[PDB]
């Protein structure tokens, strides 16, 4: 019965120590840090109602797109603070955005368990609903896009399923993990992608495939955000306890532990740089760090709001990263 | 070697008020989380505590120590007026602010909708109107300046002036200032004291096993204790021009001019201004 | 029954060195390092914001 | 290229415009989250503050009582059983159980399978928001509910106060803990909760009635599933109504339980508000609206330092 599955996951847990030669620190000990970083806020971005969750960068990088309990997702044009769209929502909350790829459609997921696709871009510029999305039970935890065609979302009934707009219906499912899954991230090749949950198990899923691939369980409390490295073969997540860890893909096992004995909050959003050299990690402290990956130590604070931090994003073209507290202040900082 | 020991006295104390007032206003200003409505009231106050602090206290002090006014006659008029504006000002502000207290404790679904940026401006604009009104404009037009033949001679010379006021300007002034502000704000403390124990007696009942009076006693007494003195000696020397003395009048004004320095003690207690002050010192 | 299933599939998946994983990540990391505007100080005209 | 600035500006100028009438409609409204637990009865309180297909519901209802009945004699006519059992005419069938002595004692032993209390009584004969305005206040109340983890009470740091439903009368159930003590430890989560730091709690004590029809009978002795209530007494202060004083002495102590930790735990911006609630009763609504508006004065008092 389950002393197979025990033998079989002491056995993996032997291969991952049998695969383990030298610790990421101990080769990284040779480089150079990258010394104190200061950042400041370059712009600040005001008038919004209540506290906010989410925020996806456009591709194009000019415009940006967050979403709040007050009913409206609005779109900010970074340049020159100016919101280019207010669209109202008809679930009062939301618990995730996603920017199109493509700029044409913006996507919703809030509390009540049903996923909305806006079209931001249409004739005579008004903004409708284009199709929402089936069921899930539970909350929407997060929602990207793969194309303009297909999402992937997340929720709380401990499954993540991407979805065809056009038909929508579940295209495809991926079931099997115990607890509420929180928080997702594509990779650059979109081919993969993986899925942090609260049962402090995060796993990578295949697009084609639909079974979980490799799963990692570092973490000792619930993680609520995850973040590809810009290579596409290493991935980290924020977890409820200080700790933030990032994972090798290849290397199946948890390469470094970032954590500091001061920091005793919570982490709420994880985002790499564009070199991946930075790893900007938000926390509950009203605070974030900009942590680097290969070091483990501390480049820099980063301090500007009066809430906790709830999201982050760093641009494609990497110019700078943006951040969203509940003080509903979304200030973006270079 | 008494009037060294003043002068210093007077210009730690403009320093302290102008300090307080200057933090208080950049404590407001910088910080986007400290600016909300009722705290639109506490600028408005630093602003005139910093602005009669700033003008009026240093040029007092050298009026007392010199003992003769070595600037002309408009500039001690352009004194005068603003430092009534200033203090006019001030206690108004202190009443608008009891007022606001009053409308958020009384009636607190209504305070929501009541209360806006807006309506905070427009109420600030229309105080700081009718303090312009109510004391700068007959100072510029001579109204004020004394019929009897005593200290015409002064206000005509240049050399030194003193306040000499007829009997009809000095009352309304007062009134205005002082009096009418000092019952709108007992009427609402003495409300909201009664609210306070009406909750205390509630919470005691439901939960089965005062504060607010040591806060309202010294949010009315420090007010009352640095103005009622001067006020009243206002209304009673036009009375009865024999009754007092150039001193008393002098050290009433000074212990009512203090009140603006303690004031940011008293009213800036909150938890979001100690913050504001320990993270920018 | 079906985690035994999804534990008998990802048991037996090649694994690399973690040396080799390091190695190649720091090498990703320092030879995309210049392109950063967060890593370098950007400089003030290409700069959009300012 | 200054067109598409003058654009851009006109754009964000009327989107502010209606952000203001936007916020001003925000600000005027309350937010209740109505945290009710399963089969607490915040169905009744919901309808009766808001105060065919759906006789098509209780009929389905019903059935799945029957089903539930069913279960529960297995984890102890017979064809209409099986033919009930196996459906997991029909209504003949359907009042042809429950005739049976064995599934009268069924009902009567609730302690074994949980069943609908309202569709059982007629047996034997997905967010909801809900806007209800009191006094030319605008009050606008949701339910969020299942889930152990309880992430999405985190979400709700705006709203007001937490409207907690739950039955007293639900002492004599039996799960592998009783619910009313489930209820108690579910209280104290919300209450000792780290983002919850500044909202309070209005709670029901639902089927007070039934409570008092359970503590006349002696089937069940409330020392017996809650032993702290056999030395616990009536407090000197009561509020007495026309009932007999073992009734009132056990609604104080069910109380008193929920009221132990409310007041242990948090001083300040943490207040309970306990009201015994009827089956019938209408005046509820009333009751929340002043227990609100305490709610906001007593925030205020907390705030100034008057406390
Ligand atoms: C001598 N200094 C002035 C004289 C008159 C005066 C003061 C303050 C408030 C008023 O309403 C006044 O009318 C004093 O500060």
């Amino acid at each position: 019965l389950r002393q197979e599955a025990e033998q079989l996951k002491n056995q993996i847990r032997d291969a991952r120590k049998a695969c383990a030669d030298a610790t990421l620190s101990q080769i990284t000990n040779n480089i150079d840090p990258v010394g104190r970083i200061q950042m400041r806020t370059r712009r600040t971005l005001r008038g919004h109602l209540a506290k906010i969750y989410a925020m996806h960068w456009g591709t194009d990088s000019r415009l940006l797109v967050s979403a709040s309990q007050d009913g409206k997702l609005i779109i900010w044009d970074s340049y020159t603070t100016n919101k280019v769209h207010a669209i109202p929502l008809r679930s009062s909350w939301v618990m995730t955005c996603a920017y199109a790829p493509s700029g044409n459609y913006v996507a919703c997921g809030g509390l009540d368990n049903i996923c909305s696709i806006y079209n931001l871009k249409t004739r005579e510029g008004n903004v409708r609903v284009s199709r929402e999305l089936a069921g899930h039970t539970g909350y929407l935890s997060c929602c990207r896009f793969l194309d303009d065609n297909q999402i992937v979302t997340s929720s709380g009934d401990t499954t993540c399923a991407l979805w065809d707009i056009e038909t929508g219906q579940q295209t495809t499912t991926f079931t099997g993990h115990t607890g509420d899954v929180m928080s997702l991230s594509l990779a650059p090749d979109t081919r993969l992608f993986v899925s942090g949950a609260c049962d402090a198990s995060a796993k990578l899923w295949d697009v084609r495939e639909g079974m979980c691939r490799q799963t990692f369980t570092g973490h000792e409390s619930d993680i609520n955000a995850i973040c590809f490295f810009p290579n596409g073969n290493a991935f980290a997540t924020g977890s409820d306890d200080a700790t933030c860890r990032l994972f090798d893909l290849r290397a199946d096992q948890e390469l470094m532990t970032y954590s500091h004995d001061n920091i005793i909050c919570g982490i709420t959003s994880v985002s790499f740089s564009k070199s991946g050299r930075l790893l900007l990690a938000g926390y509950d402290d009203f605070n974030c760090n900009v942590w680097d990956a290969l070091k483990a130590d501390r480049a820099g604070v980063l301090a500007g709001h009066d809430n906790r931090v709830s999201c982050l994003g760093v641009t494609d073209d990497g110019m700078a990263v943006a951040t969203g507290s509940w003080d509903s202040f979304l200030k973006i900082w270079n | 070697v008494w009037v060294v020991g003043m002068g210093i006295v007077m210009s730690l104390i403009v320093l302290a008020i102008v300090f307080g007032n200057v933090l208080v206003i950049t404590a407001i200003a910088k910080f986007e989380r400290l600016q909300t409505v009722t705290n639109y009231f506490i600028t408005s106050l630093a602003c005139a505590d910093l602005v009669m602090g700033l003008a009026v206290v240093p040029f007092g002090a050298a009026h007392i120590l010199t003992k003769t006014w070595t600037f002309g006659n408009f500039w001690c008029e352009f004194w005068t007026s603003i430092d009534v504006l200033c203090v006019t000002a001030s206690i108004e502000t202190l009443c608008v602010i009891a007022v606001d207290r009053y409308f958020a404790i009384t009636s607190p679904f209504k305070y929501q909708s009541l209360l806006t940026k807006n309506k905070a401006r427009v109420i600030i604009l229309m105080v700081w109107i009718v303090s312009g009104l109510t004391s700068f404009l007959p100072i510029q037009m001579h109204w004020y300046r004394a019929t009897h033949q005593e200290a015409i001679n002064c206000y005509a010379e240049e050399t030194c002036c003193d306040f000499f006021t007829n009997q009809a300007y000095a009352i309304a002034s007062s009134i205005v200032s002082f009096y009418v502000p000092l019952v709108i704000m007992v009427f609402v403390y003495s409300r909201v004291f009664q609210e306070a124990k009406r909750q205390l007696q509630k919470i005691d009942k439901s939960e089965g096993r005062h504060k607010a009076l040591k806060t309202l006693g010294i949010i009315m007494g420090t007010f009352t204790l640095c103005w009622l003195p001067f006020f009243i000696v206002n209304i009673v020397h036009v009375i009865q021009d024999n009754l007092i003395r150039k001193e008393v009048y002098i050290l009433l004004n000074w212990i009512g001019y203090v009140n603006s320095g303690f004031n940011p003690l008293i009213y800036c207690r909150s938890p979001d201004f100690r913050i504001a002050f320990q993270e920018l010192l | 029954r079906k985690l035994v299933e999804q534990l008998k599939m990802e048991a037996n998946i090649d694994r690399i060195k973690v040396s080799k994983a390091a190695a190649d990540l720091m090498a990703y990391c320092e030879a995309h390092a210049k392109e950063d505007p967060l890593l370098t100080p950007v400089p003030a005209s290409e700069n959009p914001f300012r | 290229q200054r067109n598409e600035e003058k654009a851009q500006r006109e754009a964000n100028k009327k989107i502010e415009k209606q952000l203001q009438k936007d916020k001003q409609v925000y600000r005027a409204t309350h937010r209740l989250l109505l945290l009710g637990a399963g089969e607490s009865g915040k169905s009744t309180i919901v309808k009766q503050m808001r105060i065919a297909t759906k006789v098509q519901d209780i009929k389905n209802n019903l059935k799945e009582a029957i089903e539930t009945i069913v279960a529960a004699m297995s984890n102890l006519n017979q064809f209409r059983v099986d033919y009930i059992l196996s459906v997991m005419e029909f209504y003949e069938h359907a009042k042809a159980l429950w005739e049976d002595e064995g599934v009268r004692a069924c009902y009567e032993r609730s302690n074994e399978y949980q069943l609908i209390d309202c569709a059982q009584y007629f047996l034997d004969k997905g967010i909801f928001e809900t806007k209800f305005q009191v006094d030319k206040v605008n009050f606008h109340m949701f339910d969020v509910g299942r889930d152990e983890r309880r992430k999405w009470i985190q979400c709700f740091n705006d709203v007001t106060a937490i409207i907690f439903v739950v039955a007293s009368s639900s002492y004599n159930m039996v799960i592998r803990t009783n619910r009313l003590q489930e209820a108690l430890n579910l209280f104290k989560s919300i209450w000792n909760n780290r983002w919850l730091r500044t909202i309070s709690v209005i709670l029901f004590l639902n089927k007070q009635d039934l409570l008092a029809e359970k503590v006349l009978a002696g089937k069940s002795k409330i020392e017996d599933y809650f032993p702290e209530f056999a030395r616990y007494t009536t407090p000197e202060d009561a509020t007495p109504e026309p009932e007999d004083p073992r009734v009132t002495r056990a609604k104080y102590f069910i109380r008193d339980e929920f009221l132990r930790i409310s007041t242990a735990s948090g001083d300040g911006r943490h207040y309970c508000y306990p009201h015994f609630t009827c089956a019938v009763d209408t005046e509820n609504i009333r009751r929340v609206f002043n227990d609100c508006r305490d709610i906001i004065q007593r925030m205020h008092l907390r705030q100034y330092e008057l406390l």
